[PDB]
């Protein structure tokens, strides 16, 4: 699972 | 847990305006993903998801210039 903790695109 | 508090939701719609983007086209779907539930409106979270979606826009905020 993804998470706000990851390097996430936005 | 309880639902997002005003002072939360302001520094949150502060954040989202200086990154140029919304709740309807960004935040609401990309939280719907990490939460799992279905989140169709900003008053929806709950203050504990609404704390982790604002540390991950102060890391975008301060990670570049918005172009």
């Amino acid at each position: 699972w993804m998470d706000f903790d990851d390097d996430i695109p936005f | 847990i309880t639902p997002v508090n005003d002072e939360t939701m302001q520094e949150i719609n502060t954040l989202l305006i200086a990154l140029d983007k919304t709740w309807d086209d960004d935040l609401l779907p990309l939280c719907s993903q990490i939460f799992r539930r279905d989140i169709r409106a900003s008053s929806e979270l709950t203050q504990a998801e609404a704390v982790k979606a604002l540390g991950f826009l102060k890391q975008k905020a301060a990670e570049q210039k918005v172009a």
